[PDB]
C-alpha cells in the first residue's frame, strides 16, 4: 500500500512500502546493556534498557556495601546494539504528478543496517510506528502530534555448470557477438569488437590497465546509438552521456565537496 | 489626451482606441481568442513617451503602473511561499503602462509570451500548478539600450528586445526627438515658465 | 486564582434536550426512521465514520417546530456563533442514543473492546465489595457541521481578508486557493498508559498542541495501595487521529491594489483529511479558531469542503458515422486555417504505435519555419485535447522546468527528487513550444526520452533515471526572425539534425506572401471573427470530452503484423531509397522506416483493426512523403 495511504489504524501494525532510498545516516549506537560502577566498592552490575530507559539501580547491590547513590555509569563498557535511520521517498512514478512526493523515516537495526544505499529502489517490510517529540529537550513536555516511521524487518531490491556447457560451442564468438543486440542489424565485426571490450584484458602493477577502448564514426544516420544504448543496458556499471557542450569538469567531477562526474 | 503634447496625433488615436479596445471571441468548445490591443512606444528619451504614459494611466481606469505577470514568493518574516500578481494580473480587463520596458529581464520576458498569446499566465512551482486570468491591453514604452536611437535600425536591433518578443504588439511605434525649431521655441518658453 | 462571572442568554441543559430532540425525531420530510439514527445505525455497523449535521436540517427543523407552535430557540444561530462548544454537544447526544450494531464486526478484533471489557471485569471485582473511559476514546466517528444554502452567515463564501477577530468561534466559510499542503500525521485524541506495577491502564485526553506526560499510576488500584508504579504510553491503545494543515490564499484577483496577498492555516481532521492539495481553488466550512502563540495565533478548523472542479457505448455514436479518421484530425482545432495532413499526424502521435519486447512505441513530430501561423495555439490545442499532454517551451516552464533535478524546499529545511516536464508527459505527450531556444541540458533530456525514454539524475549521491516514455511535439521556429525560403533549414535553424533526425516527421512551413493563398487564409480567419461558429461547414467537429472517447478507444486497439504490410513496408522503404540516392537532410533510414511502420500502427489503431493494412503503409508513407517533400523546401 502507498506511502500516502498509510493512517491511523496501521500505528501497530506490520507494512511493506515500495520506495526510493534519499539518503541514510552513520551507524548510531544504541544501548542495549547499562554498565553500573559502584564509587564505592567497584562492584559492577548490568541493566537491560527497558523502552529506552536505563533502570538505574538507587542503591549499591552488594548488602556489605548498599550506599545509596552510589552507582555511576560506565558508558564505554555497556554494551550497543546498532541502528541507521534512512529516508524513504515516494516514487515519482507513483505520485499524482501536479504535487510532491512524500518521504517517510525509516529504522532499521544491527546487521540490516547499510542494506541498501542512496538511488537504490527498495521494498521494506516492517512495524509501522510513531513517537511523541519534545517540544523542549530541557522538558518533559509533548507535541500533541507524533512522528511516524517504519521499524524494519526485512529489506529486498526492487551457475558455472551452464556455462562450461556454452564454453565448447565452436560458434561461440558469433554466438556472443550476434547476443548483445540482435534486435539491430548485425554488424558483427562492431558486435565483435564490443565483445572483446566487454571481456576486457589483465593488469599488471609495477600505469597500464587491462581496459578497451572503442569510438563508433560513421553517419549520424545509422543505428550505433542504439548498439550504445544496449551495451550500456548489458554492462554491469557503465554509464551513457553525450559529448556536445559536454564540460571537462562536469563530465569528470565538480565543486564544500567534490563529486564524482559522469565517466568517474 | 496630453495637450500639452506637440504633435503625436496618431499616437494619441492608437492610444484612444487601446483605451476603447477590440471585443474577445470565444468560439464553440469554449476556444479562446484574444480581443484586446497591446501597443509598445519605442524611441528616444526625452520623448513624449514617458508624459504620454502619465496621461494615459490618469485617464484610464483599472490601470496599473509599472516601470509582471505572476510568481511565487517569500520574504524575511515569511516561513511560506505565496503565488503572487504582477501589473497584468492586476490589470485584468484593464491595462498596464509599461514604461522602460527594454529593462525587463530574462524570467519576466520568457512569460510575456503566455500574456500576450493566451492572456493568461501559468505556475509552475511549488505543486501550484495553475493558470491565472490576466486578460489586459497593454500600452509599454521603451529606450535604447546605448546611444541616441538609431532611425536605419530596427527595434529589434537599437534594442535587445527580440523581434520573437516586439512582434506581440499590435502597434509598434517609432518616436524620436526630432530638432524642430517651432517645437523647440514652444517647449523651451514652457519650461522657462516653469 | 478568583474569577468574575457573568449571567449570559444562553443554557446548554437546554439546547443539549434540543439537540437530542433534533436527532431522534428528524427526517427530510419535504422529500417524501429519522435521518439520523438511520446513519447511526450504520455508524454501528461501522460502515460509516463521517457523521455529517446539515445546518439546513436544523432549519427545517426549527421551522416544523415554529409550525406546530413551539420555539426551537434557533439552534442554527447558537451553532454559527459558538461552533466549537456543540461539536461536544452533539457528540454526547449520539454517544447517549446511538443504536446497537446489526452487522456482524468479529467485536474482539477491536483492542478498545478488549481493553474496556477487562476494566469492566476488574471494576465488577471490585464492584462486589471485595465514567469507565472518557467517552473520546470509545467514539469512533468523525463529526462536522455543513453550512446553509442560499435561502446564514455560513453560506456566505468570505475571502480570507474578510476574516475579522469578531468571527472567532464562529462557523465561517473561505474562500481562496491552497498554497501548500502538509503531509498526514497522527495526533493523539488519548493517550492510553499502562501501569507496570498493577496492570491498571490509564487515560489522557489531549486538547491542546502541547502535553505532559504522566509519571505516577493515579489509579485507585495503586493509589489505595500507596503504590507508587510507574505509566508507560502504548500507541496500540491510545486513540490517534489523522491531522493534516493546509495553508489558503485568497485569489490573485482578490487582492487590493498594492496590498499583499493575505493567507490563513486550515487544520483539517478524520476523515476529511486529504480532501484538499495545492493549487486547489476551493471553499471551505470552519469554525475560526485562536491558537496560543495577547495576540493569539489562529486558524480554521475544517468542517465541509466544496472544490471549484457508457464511453466504450458511445463511441459507437462516432464510428458508425464514419471516416472518422478525416473528421477527427478536421476537429483538431478547427480555428485553425487549413494544414489538414499536420493535423492528421499529430492525432496519430496521440494514439501511439506499438512497444514490444525494446521496440520504441512513440511518435514523435517537429514543426519549423517562419513564426507565427497559430502555431503555439495548435501545440497548446494539443494538450488540451489529448490525455497526459504537457504544454513546455524551450526556456519557459521556468519553475520545476522540464530538465529534472533534485532540489530542496527552501522556504524549509527538507530535501526531496521531482521529476520535470518530460516525466509528467510520461506514458503521454510533451509539446515544446520555441524548441530552437532549448539549451544542452534541455536538448540531452529529450535526447535521453528519444535514446532512453528516461531523465537521468546523477547529484548529490544519488544516481537515478527516471521514467520518461513520451510523444514530443515541437516547434523549431527560426532564427533572424524569418527563413529564406528556398535554403536547407540548417542555415535557418539552430538545432544540430541529429536531434532532428530522431522525429518521425518534420513539416517545414513557410509564412508565404501570395495574394491567393492570403485571401484564403484572410476569408478564414475573418469569416470565424464574423460568424463565431463552425470554423468551416462539412468539417464536422467533434467537442473535446467526446473525442478523448475514441482516442482512449483508439489507443488501446494494438495491431499485429500482416505479411501484406511486411513485404509493402520492405518495398515502401526501398523505394524512398532510391530518392534518397543522392538535395536536404530528409534521407530514408531505419529511424524513417521505423516513423512509418509506427504511424501505420497508429492508423490500424485508428481503423480498430488488428491486421495493419498495407494502406495504413501507404498513408503512412504520404505523411512521410508530404513531410519530405515539405523539407524539400
Ligand atoms: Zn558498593
Ligand atoms: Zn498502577
Amino acid at each position: 500500500k502507498g506511502m500516502r495511504e498509510l493512517n491511523p489504524n496501521d500505528i501497530d501494525k506490520l507494512i511493506n512500502l515500495k520506495g526510493l532510498v534519499l539518503r541514510s545516516t552513520p551507524v548510531i549506537p544504541d544501548m542495549k546493556v547499562a554498565f553500573f560502577k559502584c564509587n564505592v566498592c567497584d562492584h559492577t552490575m548490568a541493566v537491560e534498557i527497558d523502552r529506552g530507559v536505563i533502570q538505574e539501580p538507587a542503591r549499591c547491590e552488594r548488602i556489605d556495601c548498599n550506599e545509596p547513590n552510589s552507582m555511576s555509569l560506565i558508558h564505554n563498557r555497556c554494551s550497543f546494539a546498532d541502528k541507521q535511520v534512512i529516508k524513504l521517498q515516494e516514487t515519482p512514478d507513483f505520485v499524482p504528478d501536479g504535487q510532491t512526493p512524500h518521504s517517510i523515516s525509516l529504522c532499521v537495526y544491527d546487521e540490516l543496517v547499510d542494506s541498501c544505499r542512496a538511488g537504490d529502489r527498495i521494498e521494506v517490510t516492517g512495524t509501522f510506528r510513531s513517537i511523541p517529540i519534545r517540544a523542549n529537550s530541557r522538558q518533559r513536555v509533548l507535541k500533541s502530534l507524533y512522528k511516524t516511521y517504519v521499524d524494519v524487518v526485512h529489506v529486498k531490491k526492487v551457475d558455472l555448470a551452464k556455462i562450461r556447457e556454452v564454453a565448447a560451442r565452436e560458434d561461440l564468438y558469433s554466438l556472443l557477438a550476434r547476443s548483445i543486440a540482435p534486435s539491430i542489424y548485425e554488424l558483427e565485426d562492431v558486435k565483435k569488437g564490443i565483445l572483446l571490450q566487454l571481456f576486457g584484458g589483465t593488469n599488471k602493477t609495477f600505469r597500464y590497465r587491462g581496459d578497451i577502448n572503442i569510438l563508433l564514426c560513421g553517419d549520424p544516420s545509422t543505428s550505433k546509438s542504439q548498439i550504445l544504448q544496449y551495451v550500456h543496458k548489458i554492462t554491469p556499471r557503465g554509464v551513457y552521456t553525450s559529448g556536445k557542450g559536454s564540460s571537462a569538469v562536469g563530465l569528470t567531477a565538480y565543486i564544500l565537496v567534490l563529486e564524482s562526474g559522469a565517466l568517474v | 489626451l496630453a495637450p500639452s503634447i506637440y504633435g503625436h496625433d496618431h499616437i494619441k488615436k492608437a492610444i484612444l482606441l487601446m483605451l476603447m479596445g477590440g471585443v474577445e471571441k470565444n468560439l464553440e468548445n469554449g476556444s479562446h481568442l484574444r480581443g484586446d490591443i497591446n501597443i509598445l512606444m519605442v524611441g528616444d528619451p526625452s520623448t513624449a513617451k514617458s508624459q504620454l504614459l502619465r496621461f494615459v494611466l490618469n485617464t484610464a481606469s483599472l490601470a496599473i503602473a509599472t516601470t509582471l505577470t505572476a510568481a511565487v514568493t517569500t520574504d524575511r518574516e515569511t516561513g511560506e511561499r505565496r503565488l503572487e500578481a504582477g501589473a497584468m494580473v492586476l490589470a485584468d480587463r484593464g491595462v498596464v503602462c509599461i514604461d522602460e520596458f527594454d529593462k525587463m529581464t530574462d524570467v519576466d520576458r520568457v512569460a510575456i509570451h503566455e500574456v500576450m498569446e493566451q492572456q493568461t499566465v501559468t505556475i509552475a512551482k511549488a505543486g501550484i500548478h495553475t493558470t491565472l486570468n490576466a486578460r489586459c491591453s497593454v500600452i509599454a514604452a521603451a529606450n535604447p539600450v546605448f546611444g541616441q536611437y538609431d532611425v536605419n535600425r530596427d527595434p529589434h536591433q537599437n534594442i535587445a528586445l527580440p523581434d520573437s518578443l516586439l512582434s506581440r504588439f499590435d502597434l509598434l511605434f517609432v518616436v524620436t526627438d526630432d530638432i524642430n525649431e517651432i517645437r523647440d521655441r514652444s517647449i523651451s518658453e514652457h519650461v522657462l515658465r516653469t | 486564582a478568583a474569577l468574575p462571572s457573568i449571567q449570559l442568554p444562553v443554557d446548554y441543559n437546554n439546547l443539549f434536550n434540543e439537540i437530542t430532540d433534533f436527532l431522534v425525531t428528524f427526517k427530510q420530510d419535504t422529500l417524501s426512521g429519522p435521518k439520523y439514527m438511520a446513519m447511526l445505525q450504520k455508524v454501528a455497523n461501522r460502515e460509516l465514520n463521517s457523521v455529517i449535521i446539515d445546518l439546513d436540517d436544523i432549519l427545517q427543523y426549527q421551522n416544523e417546530k415554529f409550525l406546530q407552535g413551539t420555539q426551537a430557540d434557533d439552534l442554527v444561530s447558537a451553532i454559527q456563533q459558538n461552533a466549537n462548544h456543540f461539536t461536544e454537544l452533539f457528540c454526547r447526544a449520539i454517544d447517549n442514543n446511538m443504536p446497537l450494531p446489526t452487522k456482524e464486526i468479529d467485536y474482539k478484533d477491536d483492542v478498545l473492546d478488549v481493553i474496556l471489557n477487562q476494566r469492566r471485569l476488574r471494576n465488577e471485582r471490585m464492584l462486589s465489595d471485595r465514567e469507565l473511559f472518557p467517552p473520546n476514546l470509545t467514539r469512533r466517528y468523525f463529526l462536522y457541521f455543513k453550512p446553509l444554502s442560499q435561502n446564514a452567515i455560513s453560506s456566505k463564501p468570505l475571502s480570507v481578508r474578510q476574516i475579522k477577530g469578531d468571527f472567532l468561534g464562529q462557523l465561517i466559510t473561505v474562500r481562496g486557493i491552497i498554497t501548500r499542503v502538509s503531509d498526514v500525521k497522527p495526533a493523539v485524541e488519548v493517550i492510553a498508559y499502562t501501569c507496570d506495577q498493577c496492570g491498571y491502564e490509564v487515560f489522557q485526553e489531549v486538547n491542546s498542541r502541547t502535553f505532559t506526560p504522566l509519571s505516577e499510576c493515579t489509579s485507585e488500584e495503586c493509589s489505595q495501595n500507596q503504590t507508587k508504579g510507574q505509566l508507560f504510553m502504548s500507541t496500540r491503545a491510545s486513540k490517534f487521529s489523522a491531522f493534516q494543515e493546509c495553508k489558503i490564499q485568497e485569489l490573485s484577483q482578490q487582492v487590493p491594489v498594492g496590498h499583499i496577498p493575505r493567507s490563513l492555516n486550515i487544520h483539517v481532521n478524520g476523515t476529511l483529511v486529504r480532501s484538499l492539495s495545492p493549487g486547489d481553488i476551493v471553499d471551505v466550512t470552519g469554525i475560526f479558531l485562536p491558537a496560543p502563540y495577547l495576540l493569539t495565533e489562529t486558524y480554521l478548523e475544517a468542517q465541509f469542503v466544496r472544490q471549484h472542479k457508457d464511453v466504450e457505448e458511445r463511441v459507437m455514436e462516432l464510428i458508425t458515422s464514419g471516416d472518422v479518421y478525416n473528421r477527427l484530425a478536421k476537429s483538431i482545432a478547427p480555428e485553425i486555417y487549413g494544414n489538414l495532413d499536420v493535423k492528421k499526424a499529430l492525432l496519430l502521435l496521440l494514439v501511439g504505435g506499438v512497444d514490444k519486447r525494446k521496440i520504441r512505441g512513440d511518435i514523435n513530430v517537429c514543426l519549423m519555419g517562419d513564426p507565427g501561423v497559430a502555431k503555439s495555439q495548435l501545440l497548446k490545442a494539443i494538450c488540451k485535447i489529448s490525455p497526459r499532454g504537457v504544454y513546455t517551451t524551450g526556456k519557459g516552464s521556468s519553475g520545476v522546468g522540464l530538465t529534472a533535478a533534485v532540489m530542496k524546499d527552501p522556504v524549509t529545511d527538507e530535501m526531496i527528487l521531482e521529476g520535470g516536464a518530460l516525466v509528467l508527459a510520461d506514458n503521454g505527450i510533451c509539446c515544446i513550444d520555441e524548441f530552437d531556444k532549448m539549451d544542452e541540458s534541455d536538448r540531452t533530456a529529450i535526447h535521453e526520452v528519444m535514446e532512453q525514454q528516461t531523465i537521468s539524475i546523477s547529484k548529490a549521491g544519488i544516481n537515478t533515471t527516471l521514467n520518461a516514455r513520451t510523444s514530443i511535439l515541437a516547434a523549431a521556429n527560426p532564427l533572424y526572425g524569418r527563413y529564406n525560403p528556398r535554403l536547407s533549414p540548417l542555415d535557418n535553424i539552430n538545432l544540430p539534425a541529429a536531434l532532428l533526425s530522431r522525429f518521425d516527421i518534420l513539416f517545414l512551413m513557410l509564412d508565404i506572401p501570395s495574394r491567393d493563398d492570403d485571401e484564403k487564409l484572410a476569408e478564414h480567419v475573418t469569416y470565424v471573427h464574423m460568424h463565431n461558429k463552425q470554423p468551416d461547414l462539412d468539417f464536422t467537429p467533434v467537442e473535446p470530452s467526446k473525442m478523448r472517447e475514441y482516442i482512449a478507444y483508439a489507443k488501446t486497439k494494438r495491431p499485429v503484423m500482416s505479411e501484406a504490410v511486411n513485404d509493402y513496408v520492405v518495398q515502401a522503404y526501398i523505394r524512398l531509397r532510391q530518392d534518397s540516392k543522392r538535395f536536404s537532410f530528409g534521407q530514408a533510414t531505419p529511424r524513417t522506416l521505423l516513423g512509418i511502420i509506427r504511424l501505420s500502427q497508429a492508423l490500424a489503431k485508428l481503423r480498430l483493426a488488428d491486421m495493419v493494412d498495407i494502406d495504413d503503409v501507404e498513408e503512412a508513407l504520404r505523411l512521410v512523403r508530404v513531410s519530405k517533400e515539405s523539407l524539400y523546401q
